[PDB]
């Protein structure tokens, strides 16, 4: 259900992560449970950098980049407050009013350009 | 260099070569090739065609 | 030039070709005649200081034409 | 640049060119290429490579690192 | 053609060529305008539910 | 508690203008405007229980497979996990390549090259707009085609092979079952795939 | 081609013939040559009578490039809004947490390990836990920039929350 | 001089064909998907009612100059016609009617007009303003000479394509070295003073105002050499 | 952990990336131009280091190492015609002289000056990606950000130009002596059948290696091995899911290339006899893009 669980609900342990090479980028964030299937099965799967560079649904690794692709939209989402931005960004008046996230609002300024 | 000549679309090596040799080459192929495998194919099925099916395939779970 | 277009009233350059022609050239914001240009009161020094005759002439015209003409609007007041 | 004559006296590299530099080619990289495969030997005799995909390290293994008894 | 992201970013997004099923001829009748309400209204649930939990799922990961 | 339906068309009410609003100039806004008087009616509640199911033995065998092709279609808008990636591009509209992005772009600058000659020239009759007019329907017209063709001469033969291998695995009546209006949506997302390896 | 050129001129490489004393004030100040002696340090600028005109001239013509540089910062200060910059806020008990950790344990300070009555403190380069400066102020900026999209993503998610509430009690309320 | 033909496998000239394409050479032969050849291979331009929409169609052969000499319709009845531009004229003109669709569409298709304004106000300052719009201002695009009012007819292009004439008095002209006008407007004559003659440029002195002409502008003997303009 | 290198990285790189790409847009040699242009890459090197990515910085790296190599090359095959003079001002019509060259040196700068659609352009919008906006002199720095990046346009457009395309500036023997009709045959060549293999190979293995890296940092699948660091910040975020605001920003940043690019075609400095169609071509240019985009955006 959740967006950092995987497939199978499975939580991995410290010597997993050093077992399957887990990048500190990806370490970093909460989406090693679902990074890491994806990763054993590209290993699985040795494909080249250009079927990665063209592929749309990643190849045979669909499934595994499906659930690790809602993980990483969720996760650079909150990283980034976009979800609150672009909320403010749509209808700042709007937004205001209902007071969507009043700590973001408060120093928000859309700028003259961007009618007005 | 390689001046070749060759007198195009009026040569034995040419159009006429191209008219030629489909016509020739596929003569036995198209005389005695139908014929014998029509009847090699033919022959199996004096009744017919059907595919006793082994391993079901009816079954489904 | 020209695209599902006659150019029936377009003006031949074999017409323009030729001098003395009777065409006139009528274009926007066209100020043919300086009536206005030399018109100003309240003037600091004397007219003839700042105009010649030339000026001073043209806006004489212009103010004796517009003064017959609002005499010619009185009889109807 | 439009060639000068060189002393014949002068070991200098102006213009020099060996009619027999294959021998000299031949005879200059395979001996360097075994001097380079015995240090190659000698140097991986000592190397240190992370564990393989898969491959985790056992903390109570003597491989592990180690801290100083006292 | 594959990273036309410049062109967003610089142009806006421009009409995109058509692209669509066509598979909802297959039914025909009444059935077929209930089928595609039904389906109209779950796609705008479905774009409602996508907002819904990107603006929820913020304290999922802890 | 209250029906979800309702709940989510009145929330879609409150929320709309968050996410499914984007910055539009004037001419965007009189065309959004214009649309949304043209746009369907997102009715929470549908009135199901007014349609009388058919028995498959009406239909024919292509019907029915046509049937549940819809079913599948169905199935893939409300449950995301039923199909596979092959199987999803299979039921999904083909996405369109470099002919028709080139097609539809060079389209675009013969309508430029001409409204730029135009403009310049002063070249506006009856017979050229009439012209321009039938240049961009014919255009519209024809850039519409290659997703017609696309869609029936590629998918309709793959996706009628993948009826008949869901049609031999889960049922006929399944399928009709299915594609009834008065099926449980709610069901039919907690369905579970027996043709999918997950 | 087209004619026999003699060898290289002896001439391209002149020999210079000194004329002037050279002074024991400008030594090493040349590098001596034979053929082309230099001054040490050229001065292809030399337009620029001294170097305090040369940098009147490079102050007055580099105004051009600050005003230059004002105008894009107003462009980009009247039509941009501040990003949500920072450390990952999903992982706070790594860069942040260790920096506040090793600041907390004050393991630098402890006793020796043979009794030698000696600290980390007795030495030049010493530990120091109650510093306060350097690059804590940047570890506190991004640790608040850190709280601040943490509390923006939970008014967002109490946002959300409210308004399916009021939703609920708006359509449960009619009937 | 070439010594192509001493060897064989020399290259030809015929293998420098594919630099046609690159390299200006006059023809030598016309190849099958040349233009011109599939004009005059396919039957179906051979029919008439393709050579009668190509033959009214396109420019009009009215609009072509049939000689070296020209003589401009009169601005008034008395004047007699001095200096026209040819063609800067129009190009100028095309230039700034572009003000009055692209300056309107912008406001009314683009999603950010203050955007668009904001970035076209440097633009013009920085750029625009010394290339082409200050000279169309002071671009004279016809001369003429009213001979009762002793003045001249300039007639110039205005903002959004407009055409607007003025009376200037003759004897208030003046000539305006170019040493005179070089650095203070250096700019100007160095991005949009090419298609004007700097060393004709005069001024009315009772306005300011300056007279530029074109280089490729065509003058009238009979005008030029006449008593009011010596 | 370092607050020095947190003040004196991007202050210093942005400042030495405005230094280095606005000399390079006036030199008239070619050497110096691309050691001021190896300048500015250098400070965006250092900027992007600040940034607080890596992966960034090896992309950055790599981008520029070779197609500046690429460059050098074939300005010094350009140098080597005209007999060791490196300044343009004594060049142009090498063109014909010089095709390969010609047209290797439009790919290598129209890549290495970061024009829109290329991977230079990628690795500075990374760049902007990731600038951190919390400094105090960030006023200075992305003013200093902003004008080496349009700078590229400039050095890499009159580089190309005066070589290649301009008039014959150079000296007669330069172009007379390489043109004799003994001359003509299938061997001729200003420069080296080895030189231009050389070339294109550099240039076909420096794209794969870059797509290569491309794919192992920017792919959602993020592959690349650990780069040991531990200071993991937010700037990947507005690489994956960016906001509205940055991307106009970078529209911004577009339209002032935009421009660049529009006044370097279309300005004319000297008198021609295309002089006034220039003029008529840059208005229906104009045009035709505006309807262009009238067309593409709403009509169909
Ligand atoms: C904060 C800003 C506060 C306001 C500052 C003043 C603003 C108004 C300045 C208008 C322009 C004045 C001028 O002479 O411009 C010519 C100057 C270049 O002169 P030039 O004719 O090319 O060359 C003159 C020769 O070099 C030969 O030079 P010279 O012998 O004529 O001597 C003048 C020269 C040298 O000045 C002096 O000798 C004066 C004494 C300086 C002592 C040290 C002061 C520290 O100074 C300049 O040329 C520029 C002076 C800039 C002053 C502001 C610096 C900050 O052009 C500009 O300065 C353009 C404007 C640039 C922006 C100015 C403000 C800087 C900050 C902008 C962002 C905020
Ligand atoms: C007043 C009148 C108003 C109305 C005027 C209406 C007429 C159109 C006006 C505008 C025409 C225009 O812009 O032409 C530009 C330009 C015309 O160039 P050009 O200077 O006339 O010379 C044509 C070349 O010689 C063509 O090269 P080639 O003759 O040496 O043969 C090569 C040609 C054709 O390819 C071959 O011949 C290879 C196959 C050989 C064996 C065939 C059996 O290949 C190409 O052209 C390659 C480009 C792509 C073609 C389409 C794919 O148009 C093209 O190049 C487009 C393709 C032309 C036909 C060739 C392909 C047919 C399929
Ligand atoms: C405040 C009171 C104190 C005086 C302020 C004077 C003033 O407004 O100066 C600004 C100044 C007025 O021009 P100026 O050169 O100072 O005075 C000579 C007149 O403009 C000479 O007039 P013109 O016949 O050259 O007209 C040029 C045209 C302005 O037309 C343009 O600048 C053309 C822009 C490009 C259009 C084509 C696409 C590329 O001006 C107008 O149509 C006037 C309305 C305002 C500008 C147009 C609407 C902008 C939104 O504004 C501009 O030049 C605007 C340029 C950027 C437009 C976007
Ligand atoms: C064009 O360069 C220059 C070079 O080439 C690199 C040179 O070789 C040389 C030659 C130098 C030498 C020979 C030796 C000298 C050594 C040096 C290192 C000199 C280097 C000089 C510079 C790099 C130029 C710097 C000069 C100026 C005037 C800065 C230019 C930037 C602006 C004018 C932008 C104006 C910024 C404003 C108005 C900020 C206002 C504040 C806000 C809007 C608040 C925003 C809120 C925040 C939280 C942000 C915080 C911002 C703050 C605190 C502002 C602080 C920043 C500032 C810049 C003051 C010179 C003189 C030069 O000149
Ligand atoms: C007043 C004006 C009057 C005239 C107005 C204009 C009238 C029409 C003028 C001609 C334009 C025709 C437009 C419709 C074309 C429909 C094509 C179609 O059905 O495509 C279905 C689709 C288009 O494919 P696609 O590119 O859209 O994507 C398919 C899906 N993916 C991406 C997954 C692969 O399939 C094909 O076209 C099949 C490909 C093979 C076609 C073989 C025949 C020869 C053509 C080869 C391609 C083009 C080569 C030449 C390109 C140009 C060179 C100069
Ligand atoms: C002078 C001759 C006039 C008549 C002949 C004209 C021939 C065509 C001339 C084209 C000139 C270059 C314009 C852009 C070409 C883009 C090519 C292409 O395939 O683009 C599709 C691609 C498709 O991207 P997309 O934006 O549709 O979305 C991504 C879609 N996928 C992932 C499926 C590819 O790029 C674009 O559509 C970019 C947006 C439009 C860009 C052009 C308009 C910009 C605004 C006008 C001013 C310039
Ligand atoms: C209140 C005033 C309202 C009116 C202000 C009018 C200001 C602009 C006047 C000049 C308009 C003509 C130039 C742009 C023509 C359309 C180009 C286009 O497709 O723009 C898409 C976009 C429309 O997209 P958009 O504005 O809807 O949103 C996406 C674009 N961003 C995010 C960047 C805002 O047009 C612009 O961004 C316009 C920018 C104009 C900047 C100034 C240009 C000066 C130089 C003129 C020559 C330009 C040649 C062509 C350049 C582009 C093509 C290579
Ligand atoms: C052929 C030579 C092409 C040289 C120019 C390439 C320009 C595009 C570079 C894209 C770099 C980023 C990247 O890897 O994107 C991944 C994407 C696909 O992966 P993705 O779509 O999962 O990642 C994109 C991620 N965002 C949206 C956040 C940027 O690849 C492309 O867009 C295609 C790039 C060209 C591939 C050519 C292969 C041969
Ligand atoms: C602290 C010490 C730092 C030493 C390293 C930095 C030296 C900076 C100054 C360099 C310098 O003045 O170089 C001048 C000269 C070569 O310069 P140049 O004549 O331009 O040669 C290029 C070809 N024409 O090169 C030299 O004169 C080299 C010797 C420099 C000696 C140290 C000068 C320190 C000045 C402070």
């Amino acid at each position: 259900g959740a967006w950092n669980e995987n497939q199978q609900h499975y939580k991995y342990s410290k010597e997993e992560i050093e077992a399957y090479q887990v990048p500190m980028r990806i370490k970093a964030g909460p989406c090693v449970d679902t990074y890491i299937p994806l990763k054993k099965c590209f290993q699985e799967n040795p494909t080249s950098f250009a079927a990665k560079m063209l592929d749309g649904r990643k190849g045979k690794c669909a499934k595994e980049f499906k659930y690790y692709n809602t993980c990483l939209n969720h996760w650079q989402t909150y990283e980034n407050n976009s979800h609150v931005t672009n909320a403010y960004w749509a209808d700042t008046s709007k937004a205001n009013a209902d007071g969507i996230s009043n700590t973001y609002g408060g120093s928000f300024r859309k700028g003259l350009a961007w009618l007005n | 260099m390689r001046r070749i000549f060759w007198n195009f679309k009026t040569a034995f090596v040419g159009l006429p070569m191209f008219s030629l040799a489909p016509k020739n080459i596929l003569v036995y192929p198209i005389v005695v090739g139908v014929p014998l495998y029509t009847f090699i194919v033919l022959q199996n099925s004096v009744r017919g065609f059907a595919y006793f099916d082994e391993y079901d395939s009816d079954v489904k779970e | 030039s020209g695209l599902l277009r006659n150019f029936e009233k377009l003006v031949c350059q074999s017409q323009l070709s030729k001098a003395g022609h009777k065409l006139l050239l009528r274009s926007p914001n066209s100020t043919l005649h300086p009536t206005a240009f030399y018109y100003k009161r309240n003037s600091s020094q004397r007219l003839a200081n700042e105009m010649d005759v030339f000026q001073l002439g043209l806006a004489a015209a212009a103010l004796t034409r517009q003064a017959n003409n609002y005499a010619q609007l009185l009889d109807q007041v | 640049f439009q060639k000068y004559p060189i002393p014949r006296y002068l070991h200098v590299g102006q213009w020099i060119v060996n009619k027999n530099w294959k021998w000299n080619t031949f005879h200059m990289f395979f001996p360097t290429a075994i001097l380079c495969f015995m240090v190659w030997r000698n140097s991986m005799i000592s190397t240190a490579k992370p564990p393989n995909y898969g491959e985790y390290v056992d903390p109570q293994s003597p491989v592990a690192p180690k801290a100083i008894k006292y | 053609y594959l990273e036309p992201s410049y062109f967003h970013e610089t142009f806006g997004h421009m009409s995109q060529p058509p692209k669509y099923d066509l598979i909802d001829s297959n039914i025909n009748g009444v059935e077929k305008k209930l089928n595609k309400q039904i389906l109209h209204r779950e796609h705008n649930e479905h774009k409602l539910d996508g907002f819904v939990s990107m603006f929820k799922g913020s304290d999922v990961a802890k | 508690n209250v029906d979800q339906h309702e709940l989510k068309a009145e929330m879609i009410k409150e929320l709309s203008h968050y996410y499914d609003h984007h910055d539009l100039s004037l001419f965007g806004k009189v065309q959004h405007f214009v649309e949304h008087l043209l746009e369907e009616k997102h009715h929470a509640k549908i009135n199901t229980s007014n349609f009388d199911q058919k028995k498959l033995e009406n239909f024919s065998e292509s019907k029915q497979i046509s049937r549940t092709v819809f079913a599948l279609k169905k199935i893939k808008t409300f449950n995301h996990d039923f199909f596979t990636s092959e199987e999803e591009m299979i039921l999904e509209p083909l996405p369109l390549g470099i002919l028709t992005y080139g097609l539809k772009y060079a389209f675009a600058g013969v309508d430029a090259a001409l409204l730029t000659y135009f403009w310049r020239n002063w070249n506006f009759n009856v017979r050229t707009i009439g012209l321009l007019g039938g240049l961009v329907g014919i255009q519209m017209a024809t850039l519409h085609i290659p997703n017609l063709v696309n869609e029936v001469v590629i998918q309709t033969p793959r996706r009628r092979a993948l009826a008949k291998k869901y049609i031999s695995a889960y049922g006929p009546q399944f399928f009709h079952d299915i594609v009834n209006p008065k099926y449980d949506i709610e069901h039919l997302r907690h369905l579970q795939n027996k043709l999918n390896p997950y | 081609h087209g004619w026999d050129r003699p060898d290289v001129p002896l001439s391209f490489n002149p020999l210079y013939v000194h004329k002037r004393e050279l002074s024991i004030f400008d030594t090493n100040m040349w590098m001596y040559d034979q053929v082309y002696p230099e001054y040490v340090i050229s001065y292809n600028e030399i337009h620029l009578v001294d170097q305090w005109k040369g940098l009147k001239e490079s102050f007055s013509q580099s105004a051009y490039w600050w005003a230059m540089m004002a105008m894009v910062f107003g462009f980009y200060f009247i039509n941009t809004t501040p990003r949500q910059l920072g450390i990952d806020t999903n992982d706070l008990k790594g860069f942040l947490g260790e920096y506040y950790g090793q600041y907390k344990k004050r393991s630098g300070i402890r006793s020796n390990f043979l009794g030698l009555d000696v600290t980390g403190e007795n030495s030049i380069i010493q530990p120091n836990y109650d510093r306060k400066n350097g690059i804590r102020d940047v570890i506190d900026s991004l640790n608040a920039d850190a709280g601040k999209r943490k509390l923006i993503n939970l008014e967002a998610k109490n946002f959300i929350e409210r308004v399916e509430k009021e939703c609920e009690q708006r359509i449960l309320k009619k009937g | 001089g070439d010594i192509r033909h001493k060897f064989s496998n020399e290259i030809t000239d015929d293998d420098y064909d594919y630099q046609r394409a690159m390299h200006v050479k006059p023809p030598k032969e016309e190849s099958l998907f040349q233009l011109t050849n599939i004009l005059s291979s396919v039957p179906v331009f051979k029919t008439r009612f393709f050579l009668d929409f190509i033959a009214r169609n396109l420019d009009t052969n009215s609009a072509v100059s049939t000689s070296d000499f020209v003589a401009p319709p009169r601005v008034h009845e008395n004047s007699f016609f001095v200096y026209h531009s040819r063609e800067l004229g129009n190009v100028i003109r095309k230039y700034r009617s572009l003000e009055s669709i692209v300056l309107p569409g912008a406001l009314l298709t683009f999603t950010y007009p203050l955007f668009a304004a904001f970035v076209a106000i440097p633009s013009y300052y920085f750029m625009f303003n010394a290339k082409i719009y200050e000279m169309s201002r002071r671009f004279v695009v016809r001369m003429d000479v009213l001979p009762h009012l002793e003045m001249i007819s300039v007639q110039r292009i205005g903002a959004f394509g407009i055409l607007y004439t003025k009376l200037h008095r003759i004897q208030d002209l003046e000539y305006v070295p170019f040493d005179q006008v070089k650095e203070q407007e250096n700019y100007l004559w160095a991005i949009g003073g090419h298609g004007v003659d700097n060393q004709l440029i005069f001024k009315d002195r009772s306005t300011g105002e300056f007279f530029y002409f074109e280089r490729q502008g065509v003058w009238d003997a009979k005008g030029l050499n006449h008593p009011l303009l010596n | 952990l370092s607050k020095y290198a947190y003040f004196i990285l991007p202050l210093i790189g942005s400042v030495t990336a405005f230094y280095g790409g606005l000399v390079s847009a006036f030199q008239s040699d070619t050497k110096k131009t691309l050691a001021y242009s190896t300048i500015s890459h250098c400070g965006f090197l250092m900027v992007s280091y600040s940034t607080g990515v890596l992966e960034f910085v090896i992309l950055y790296l790599y981008v520029h190492g070779f197609f500046k190599a690429a460059t050098f090359l074939c300005v010094g095959n350009v140098n080597r015609f005209n007999r060791n003079i490196q300044d343009f001002k004594r060049m142009g019509g090498f063109y014909k002289y010089l095709p390969f060259e010609c047209l290797a040196s439009f790919v290598c700068m129209i890549n290495l000056s970061g024009l829109p659609l290329t991977l230079g352009f990628y690795i500075k919008h990374l760049l902007f990606i990731g600038l951190v906006e919390s400094y105090t002199l960030y006023p200075l720095i992305f003013s200093s950000l902003i004008l080496g990046a349009i700078a590229g346009v400039f050095y890499s457009y009159r580089l190309f130009y005066s070589i290649f395309f301009d008039t014959k500036k150079g000296k007669k023997a330069i172009y007379l002596q390489a043109s004799r009709i003994i001359l003509n045959s299938k061997f001729y060549s200003n420069t080296s059948l080895a030189s231009n293999l050389s070339i294109t190979f550099l240039v076909l293995i420096s794209y794969t290696v870059i797509l290569y890296l491309y794919c192992t940092t920017l792919n959602n699948y993020y592959s690349l091995s650990d780069l040991k660091s531990i200071y993991i910040n937010n700037a990947y975020s507005y690489f994956y899911k960016p906001d509205y605001n940055f991307l106009n920003a970078v529209s911004i940043l577009n339209w002032f290339v935009i421009i660049l690019l529009i006044s370097v075609i279309y300005l004319n400095w000297r008198w021609s006899y295309y002089y006034t169609k220039s003029i008529d071509s840059l208005s229906k240019f104009i045009l035709f893009s505006f309807f262009f985009f009238i067309f593409s955006k709403y009509i169909l």
